DNA sequence: TTAAGCAATTCGTAATCATGGTCATAG
DNA sequence: CTATGACCATGATTACGAATTGC
């Protein structure tokens, strides 16, 4: 923790995985894996050792009335 | 980056200098030629080199009458006035003045105020060494000691104490933004070892210069250099940025030469490594010290003339200065032209009854000129919101996210830089499109004040300047009268209306430039005001003086010519030339900006008259003001008597006309015919007929024909506008009504405009009733956007708003938990909406910020908006066409439509829904009721045509943001509170969320797993 | 050290007065 | 258990202070 919260914030702004501020984080991870762009096997291995926490399993701007 | 061209081959003993000045400056100096105040003048050549000019040998002075004794006509006492008193008790009278070369001079002059005769009198001219010694001398010659050998017994008053640079410019006939010439052999370039940073540095004596009056070929403008910039900072969540914690991360700059239709420089300086942008240079640094140093070096090397931006004074420059002070970078705050001078932040305030009161900071830059476009908008224009988005929509047509666009990758930083460059580009487009700078240069040339005074001062320095420039040509001196305080006088008359609705044409006749032509054609001035005794015992009344309705006597023009007639005549010709230029444009926005130019010149001419009556001012003469408004009242009642008396049934005409209205310059006479051609013909005959009963330039003129007409009260009416006949109609006129004020809701102003449209153009009251019914019904059914509900009010001086409790003051002074560092200040506008509660004693307890009621979802008081905002303007407008059954008709059109309303323990609801047909709560989830079970195909048919229309509204809105943003492949981030698009795109998601779930009460129309 | 001026219509907000309605007492 | 009196509040109307526009 506090290092796992920057890896996800770095996965969320890389443009080669998609334009993602409307959906979940694991849905975008599996969308890129289907098309197989290059999802890395570390943004998966922190979404498995946690429960349904809203500060891991949510996009950066999931507040913010946009 | 790009440098100025190289000054090749100037030789001073053969060649002159011809350059155009921008700024002047005062400077107390050593290195005297073998006075101490020497003058600086900065400017540009006809090619593009930068020229500093040092001017020597000038010292301030004033005048004082020589008292009638044996002293000031005897040279021993003149030089004894120069000589100091060596006594011990004269330490209060010869120290703070001390040994200064005040000197003694004898001259024959006159005082301005009044008319005593054509004969002058001896005055003493007193020079002083320094400009910062005329204040203690004034404190030592009037209330100080003037016992000096009995030469000047106390007291003799001081006359013509004015400003130093203004006295220089009045002396040598140099005006703002003028062409200046140093002749051959008069100036020395290498006499001044370089202390400033310009290219050419001359060193001239103050009698060598030649001033060219701007006219003919001397009416050009040199190629100046204009810069605009913008900055970005990275803040915390909630917390507004603070110059001791939040770094400056990006600076972006645009630069152009004036006269060329595109820029030539486009630079962006960032603080992490970035990605390239086509059309601009990009440099990157790993520390902020390098970024601030790089910007200071660029601003020294490019060396711009003018610096613009948007809110750069109150946000950008002091943030940069404080941030450079915190990080210990010594070389930043030297931004000016003088090589050894650092810059400093200093507060200032301005207040008037015309613009209100505003408090600004200033930052010192010598040589360079500042033009914040926000202050120009706030001074000239009266709008509803003053945000960059709001004025860019009105004229053209468009913090915590940024901190994670900067802590990310380099394409995010490239997106941030493109956003910042668009921000830094918008005020240039506004400056060149609105004709700001051309009008500022013409104002400085017509009035004679510098170019920095049109952003800091009011309308007094300009009329003082023009009066002094006209006073040197006949030899008069101005006095100092100051009084606190006189009384008011009686203003203008308004004629009593015949209120109602008219449907026969009324023609408008008015006088053009009324008060300046009164002051012109009856020879009224300070310098020809006759005191009550000095007519006596001469008895010549006829054609030597006249008498006014307030009571004064004023000398005819066969003896004197006043000074205010000539200043007014110059201003009137300048405005006439501006209108003659405006009569040949075809573009609409260009036509209104030339209308803005001529409006400014008419405001200047009327502020000449308003100077006289200002008892808190510099020279008031309320006798003149009273004579002006007395002549106004007399002439308008003359107009009304004449118009209603001549064209009558016995005088061969058709119908005796009757005046329905008149307001101090205009007359709205109702003629009787219902043919617009015959009304126009008789109205032109009437205007030209009545004008032949006056001196000149007094003239009445036809202006319009209203058909139909609607008169509600004093200063409240409406009508439809005819300019010609085959030019059928132009537009509506809404004088005073609820559509042009800014104290209300957009909903109410829109309803008033649409009602007058349906009522005056189509003449259908039934569509008007149906329209107002639909507006009220959609209000009560909760389908009206919250853009239409926002009220704005101006937060003025804090003590008047201490005196009585208001709504906007209560919202502003109540801070937020998120941000006690961004809140309304004095002078701005506070927006709010009114929510529903049960505290009926106070409408100042129900007000809330629009963004707070957005994010926290508070309900709206529809009864407040129904009975307090809407109802009474409608009862103003709709009554005069009908009786009081019209009040009952709209309150009954409410009554058929008021019966449809839509909206701890409240959370413990749901788990069942009411019948879609007859609203009966019941156990189970099926949509239809057992009694209304048969009629179900019709109840499914009903409401799927509602889902169908919500689907069509989702798609038109959420793809409009993609075209306003620019991109089709990346996310939208725009929470622009002045866009209707925002929060209208938020509610359709919830309407669709609700209407989709109501149709799943019905089963599915098929399987889905096949 | 610097400031353009005043007349207001008009409506809102606050305070005061009036009028009734409800509750408690007393017969 | 009713009837009368007192209190209390609530609502409406009138009078004063304040943003904007007409001059
Ligand atoms: C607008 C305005 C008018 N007035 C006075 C002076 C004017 O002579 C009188 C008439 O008002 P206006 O009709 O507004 O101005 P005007 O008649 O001088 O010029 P024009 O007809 O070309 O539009 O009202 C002022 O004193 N100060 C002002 O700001
Ligand atoms: S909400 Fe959409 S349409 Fe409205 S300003 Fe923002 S981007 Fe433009
Ligand atoms: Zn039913």
């Amino acid at each position: 923790e506090e290092a796992e919260l920057e890896l996800l914030r770095q996965f969320d702004l890389a443009w080669q995985y998609g334009p993602c501020t409307g959906i979940t984080r694991l849905q975008r991870w599996c969308r890129a894996k289907q098309m197989g762009l290059e999802p890395p096997p570390e943004v998966w291995q922190v979404l498995k050792t946690h429960p349904g926490d809203p500060r891991f399993q949510c996009s950066l701007w999931h507040l913010y009335p946009l | 980056r790009w440098l100025r061209p190289t000054p090749p081959a100037l030789d001073p003993q053969t060649e002159p200098l011809i350059f155009q000045q921008l700024e002047i400056d005062h400077y107390v100096g050593p290195a005297q030629p073998v006075s101490v105040p020497v003058l600086r003048a900065f400017g540009v050549t006809d090619e593009g080199f930068s020229v500093c000019c040092h001017i020597h040998g000038f010292a301030p002075y004033f005048y004082t009458p020589a008292p009638p004794g044996f002293g000031p006509e005897h040279m021993g006492d003149l030089q004894r006035e120069l000589n100091l008193a060596i006594s011990r008790d004269s330490r209060g009278g010869r120290e703070l003045t001390g040994p200064a070369v005040l000197a003694v001079e004898l001259c024959s002059r006159e005082s301005m105020f009044g008319y005593h005769g054509h004969g002058p009198s001896p005055f003493l001219r007193i020079t002083v060494a320094l400009p910062r010694l005329v204040a203690p001398a004034r404190r030592l010659l009037e209330q100080g000691i003037r016992v000096a050998g009995l030469g000047t017994p106390s007291f003799a008053p001081y006359e013509a104490n004015v400003d130093f640079e203004i006295r220089f410019m009045v002396d040598t006939d140099i005006v703002g933004c003028n062409w200046l010439e140093l002749p051959a052999g008069k100036y020395a370039l290498r006499l001044k070892e370089k202390a400033t940073q310009c290219q050419l540095e001359a060193d001239v004596l103050w009698s060598d210069v030649v001033s060219h009056p701007p006219e003919g070929p001397w009416q050009r403008i040199a190629p100046l250099r204009v810069l605009s910039f913008d900055i970005e900072c990275a803040g915390r969540k909630g917390i507004f940025p603070e110059p001791e914690r939040d770094p400056v991360i990006q600076i972006c700059s645009l630069g152009l030469r004036w006269g060329e239709p595109e820029p030539f420089l486009r630079l962006a300086l960032t603080l992490r490594p970035c990605a390239p942008i086509l059309g601009a240079k990009v440099q990157s640094y790993e520390k902020e010290e390098d970024l601030l140093q790089a910007w200071s070096t660029f601003i020294r090397i490019m060396d711009p003339d003018v610096i613009t931006g948007y809110n750069i004074q109150n946000f950008d420059l002091p943030y940069l200065i404080s941030r450079a002070q915190t990080l210990k970078v010594q070389t930043f705050p030297f931004l000016g032209r003088v090589a050894g001078l650092c810059s400093n932040i200093r507060d200032s305030s301005f207040q008037s009854k015309q613009t209100g009161r505003r408090d600004t900071k200033v930052v010192s830059m010598v040589g360079r000129v500042q033009m914040d476009m926000l202050q120009v908008l706030l001074r000239e224009y009266k709008l509803r919101s003053y945000t960059l988005n709001a004025v860019s929509f009105h004229f053209l047509g468009e913090h915590s996210i940024i901190t994670d666009l900067q802590n990310g990758n380099d394409q995010t930083r490239r997106r941030l830089a493109v956003y910042c460059l668009k921000d830094a580009y918008l005020p240039l487009r506004l400056l060149e499109r609105l004709m700001v700078l051309v009008n500022a240069v013409e104002m400085a040339r017509v009035t004679g004040v510098p170019l920095s005074y049109l952003l800091s001062r009011g309308q007094q320095v300009k009329v003082v300047s023009q009066l002094l420039r006209q006073a040197m040509h006949e030899g008069l001196l101005m006095p100092v009268v100051k009084s606190e305080g006189g009384e008011d006088y009686t203003g203008a008359t308004v004629i009593e209306p015949l209120k109602g609705y008219y449907d026969v044409p009324i023609a408008t006749l008015d006088f053009s430039s009324l008060y300046p032509s009164i002051m012109m054609a009856h020879n009224l001035c300070y310098t020809t005001l006759l005191r009550p005794g000095t007519a006596q015992k001469l008895g010549l009344t006829e054609d030597q003086f006249i008498r006014t309705p307030t009571g004064d006597e004023f000398v005819k023009t066969s003896v004197r010519k006043g000074l205010l007639p000539q200043i007014l005549e110059n201003l009137l010709s300048a405005r006439k030339r501006a209108k003659a230029e405006l009569a040949k444009e075809t573009d609409p926005l260009r036509r209104q900006v030339l209308d803005g130019r001529q409006l400014a010149l008419k405001v200047s001419a009327n502020s000449v008259y308003g100077f006289t009556g200002a008892q808190v001012g510099k020279l008031p003469c309320l006798e003149i003001s009273q004579s002006v408004t007395g002549f106004g009242r007399q002439m308008i009642e003359k107009t009304k008597q004449l118009v209603e008396s001549k064209y009558t049934v016995e005088n061969g005409y058709s119908t005796s006309a009757k005046v329905v209205y008149g307001d101090t310059d205009s007359v709205m006479c109702r003629f009787g015919v219902s043919s617009v051609a015959e009304a126009m013909a008789l109205g032109r005959e009437a205007a030209d007929w009545v004008s032949g009963h006056f001196p000149s330039p007094i003239r009445l003129e036809f202006e319009k024909v209203y058909f139909p007409y609607l008169l509600i009260s004093k200063k409240r009416y409406a009508g439809l506008l005819f300019s010609s006949r085959p030019d059928a109609h132009d537009r509506m006129d809404c004088k005073g009504l609820e559509a042009v004020r800014r104290d209300n809701c957009p909903l109410v102003a829109n309803l008033v405009t649409a009602s007058l449209r349906r009522l005056l153009i189509d003449r259908d009251p039934e569509g008007a009733v149906a329209h107002a019914q639909d507006v009220i019904s959609d209000l009560l059914c909760n389908r009206i956007d919250i853009s239409q509900l926002v009220i704005t009010k101006e937060l003025t001086r804090a003590a008047s708003d201490y005196a009585g409790k208001q709504a906007h003051v209560e919202l502003a002074e109540r801070m937020r938990k998120r941000d006690p560092g961004s809140a309304p200040s004095l002078g701005d506008r506070v927006p709010y909406v009114i929510i529903s509660a049960a505290k009926g004693v106070a409408a100042y307890m129900k007000s809330e910020d629009p963004l707070f009621v957005l994010e926290h979802s508070l309900p709206i008081d529809t009864q407040y908006y129904l009975e307090q905002q809407l109802a009474k303007p409608l009862l103003r407008i709709f009554e005069p066409i009908l009786g009081e059954g019209r009040a009952e008709a709209v309150l009954l059109r409410g009554d058929h439509t008021r019966c449809k309303t839509v909206l701890g323990l409240l959370a413990f609801a749901k788990r069942r829904n009411c019948c879609i047909g007859c609203r009966t709560v019941l156990s189970h989830q099926g949509a239809v009721c057992e009694f209304c079970q048969p009629r179900e195909s019709e109840l499914y048919q009903k409401e799927v045509s509602h889902l169908n229309a919500l689907e069509e509204r989702f798609s038109r809105l959420w793809t409009q943001c993609q075209r306003c943003q620019g991109s089709l492949h990346e996310d939208v981030i725009c929470t622009s509170r002045d866009c209707p698009i925002f929060y209208m795109r938020k509610k359709v998601r919830k309407d669709l969320e609700d209407q989709e779930q109501l149709l799943r009460r019905f089963g599915p129309p098929g399987p889905e797993a096949w």
